[PDB]
């Protein structure tokens, strides 16, 4: 629960994802 | 009931085989650069099956950063036909009768003086740098720019990369111009930073001139002057709805069709490069304690540095069959999420009267300006001037990432080497230059800087493709027919 | 293949030195060969056992042959030209000098073999000719002159 | 040189039989049906003969 | 694992209906002529 | 649009050139002419269909589309 | 030096 | 899935194999 | 784990057939002589 790796650098985690074409605000840009 | 009408010979029989093609390439580049890591010609009828394995090694970090680096990899198909207008004439489609007489050859691009430089687009396409006097077919440089225009460009703040469709030769460039030099093989195109509160602002509340109701200036006490009809009022309201729809959704014709008519139109019908696949993943950061003793004027025993080593697997990056001559281009770019230390959130300025505060009745009003004080507060008259436009009440849906205390960059003894947050020398303007990703924010966290000409990234790419191609298994001399 | 074990730097950063967190490597590999020889011998003979270490090659000085196609439609692959004679591999593919030797012949390969192969490559600061070069990260070839196909 | 010449004659004879439009080139040389809309041709909807 | 990345508003709602459109035209021409007998915007 | 359909479908690519088709934004001048190439997009006389495929309508200008392929002959003498 | 002399066709 | 050894140096992996006499292009050479 | 290492084309296909070859020869010799009565290339 407490001990963890040499892998912790930030509070926020980012999840891997497949990229899909999308239409966000103001048109398509990747 | 039946008579003889000519029909197809069914043609010859075309051979077919499966081929495993491995490929490995080693690259070094900085953050934000869109780097071609792969290219191949594809002849009609090939089925391509592509897996990619990547190993990213950023420069070692001073400390483990409280921020993330994210890799995006992209695959595209560009038909030679949308890059070059004479492709059909090249294979013999004639405007006149019978055979084509003079068909121009595929156009050439010529190296700059002294050749192309290191780190240019030509460099990563596999053209050898610093070799003057060489020339090469230009269709893949054109194909690169086409992919930027169809996908990566922001159509609101910048113009599109120059793309020539003609058969004339071109002159290569070492320049860093993001519009003219892309097809010339110069410095790579820089990706735009991710959508957030500030990166999503627009130049105006609508795309167009603001819609107004007419005012006549005639005087003979003024006689006549007429007025405005309910019919003229309905037109004006629909014009404003139209331009606001264009601002939200984008005005590319593929975008126009979805926003106005609710219709998905295929990219190939519209002559756009085809998106094949893509993946997105953050990089690992391994922290290293200091086991050497504390020395005077040095870091103490127990200090933490970091290194970063990440193995990313892309399976099925490309799976499809091709009906025409085309190029496959695979792209990679590294970006990070942004944090803002110089502005003040818009809610600290509300409260002139009760209509500054959110209400459900003011839910559907026009796009409202984002003030300069929100991105950078200077304590002068520019604070209340407009940076850009956002949907109404969007600051209640967003809380931009921030930094406070000694962590922020302006402090004389600053801890900002712990994070990637932006730092501005002047007031930023909403523009093409500000919207591009910035490698200098990552650069202050690195033990060896890129300003010292150390590349920020060293990557090993391994490609494994299964290609089912219209070729014989082995090509052995001698012919079946005479 | 041989194993490569990377070692982080746990000493502090010193001026004009590698920084804390730098990675070096060592290589230690134990290989087992069972049944290397199993057989009976009917005459006077010698058994000789041999060992050699090699690596796979990557090429930074040439340009792939497809960048030169397109004089006319017969440069491009077609199923009808599938069974033609072995075609020359040009010097520009192994090393491009920007002179008359580029279009001269290095050697011969089966027809359309560059569509079956994509030689391993290097680009950017990684390549050897760069004044500040990262080539100590890889094994890629470097040529002082134009190589000839030879022993 | 003899093998090249024979393949050039096979190529031009294939072009004569099947037609040299790019939609026609793709079917005769590579055995592939390419969509009319991809190639910017008008689309055939239907037809009848009597 | 999740952060706010802009996405489509889904736009407005577009109306839709079915319409029967009859049309009749009377023509005179010769053999061999390719004659447009109909046109519509879509 | 009419001319485009002739060029994509109804033209015989072997014996005739294609109807003129302008893609630009400039205005054009209508025609009453019967020219089967230039006047189609100008709204003139209609395009005349080609007769059905048969023995004679299926003939081609040459045995191949191109120049006939030959083996080289040098003319040098000492 | 001999002009012309033609050749032989694949046909 | 993420953490791995001190053993990662390249994207490409090489598999151990028994050697057999073969006839590649241009004759036998090992 | 797998990379492209050149291998055999398997070569052409070689024809094969069975042939009956009769042969008759008539000889005269003495006792003790070792006499070739047949030869063929293979």
């Amino acid at each position: 629960k407490r001990h963890q790796w040499r892998l912790t650098h930030s509070a926020r985690s980012i999840k891997r994802a497949n990229i899909m074409p999308s239409n966000p605000r103001g048109g398509r840009r990747f | 009931a039946r008579v003889h009408d000519f029909s197809m010979f069914k043609g010859n029989h075309i051979p077919r085989s499966k081929i495993h093609i491995p490929h490995k390439t080693i690259r070094a580049f900085n953050v934000g650069e869109i780097i071609p890591i792969y290219q191949t010609p594809v002849y009609p009828g090939e089925h391509i099956k592509m897996d990619l394995t990547s190993l990213y090694r950023p420069s070692t970090f001073i400390v483990p950063p409280m921020d993330d680096l994210i890799v995006d990899t992209y695959a595209f198909a560009v038909p030679w036909r949308i890059v070059w207008k004479d492709l059909e004439k090249f294979f013999g489609e004639n405007s006149d009768s019978w055979d084509v007489k003079n068909a121009p050859p595929v156009p050439d691009i010529v190296a700059p003086s002294g050749g192309w430089d290191y780190g240019t687009l030509a460099d990563h396409f596999g053209i050898t740098p610093k070799v003057p006097g060489i020339r090469v077919k230009s269709l893949r440089f054109r194909a690169y720019a086409k992919i930027i225009n169809d996908w990566f460009r922001d159509q609101n703040l910048s113009s599109e990369c120059a793309l020539t469709l003609d058969s004339s030769n071109s002159q290569g460039s070492n320049g860093s111009n993001q519009v003219t030099d892309i097809q010339l093989g110069g410095k790579p195109y820089i990706a735009n930073k991710y959508h957030d509160y500030f990166t999503s602002c627009l130049p105006a509340p609508q795309k167009g001139a603001p819609t107004t109701l007419n005012v006549g200036g005639m005087a003979p006490d003024l006689s006549n002057a007429t007025g405005i009809s309910i019919s003229d009022l309905r037109l004006a309201i629909t014009y404003q709805h139209y331009k606001e729809m264009d601002a939200r959704g984008g005005t590319r014709y593929v975008e126009f069709t979805l926003n106005h008519f609710g219709v998905h139109t295929a990219d190939a019908r519209l002559q756009r490069s085809e998106f094949l696949g893509g993946h997105s993943q953050s990089l690992l950061v391994q922290s290293v304690p200091q086991t050497s003793s504390t020395v005077e004027k040095m870091t103490p025993q127990g200090n933490l540095a970091a290194f970063s080593e990440t193995m990313i697997q892309n399976n099925y990056l490309v799976n499809k069959t091709f009906t025409e001559h085309s190029y496959i281009i695979v792209l990679a770019v590294v970006r990070y999420k942004h944090t803002y230390q110089q502005g003040i959130e818009a809610d600290w300025f509300r409260g002139q009267d009760k209509f500054d505060m959110y209400d459900p009745l003011l839910a559907n009003i026009s796009e409202q300006p984002v003030k300069n004080r929100e991105i950078m507060v200077q304590g002068n008259s520019q604070d209340n001037e407009i940076f850009g436009f956002q949907e109404a009440w969007a600051d209640l849906r967003f809380k931009p990432n921030s930094v406070a205390g000694v962590m922020r960059s302006s402090h004389p003894q600053s801890l900002d080497y712990w994070h990637f947050a932006d730092h501005y020398a002047q007031l930023p303007k909403l523009s093409s230059e500000w919207l591009k990703e910035d490698y200098k924010n990552v650069d202050r966290t690195l033990a060896l800087k890129a300003s010292d000409n150390t590349p920020q990234l060293r990557v090993d790419f391994m490609f494994n493709t299964i290609a089912e191609k219209p070729m014989p298994l082995y090509s052995t001399p001698g012919l079946r027919r005479i």
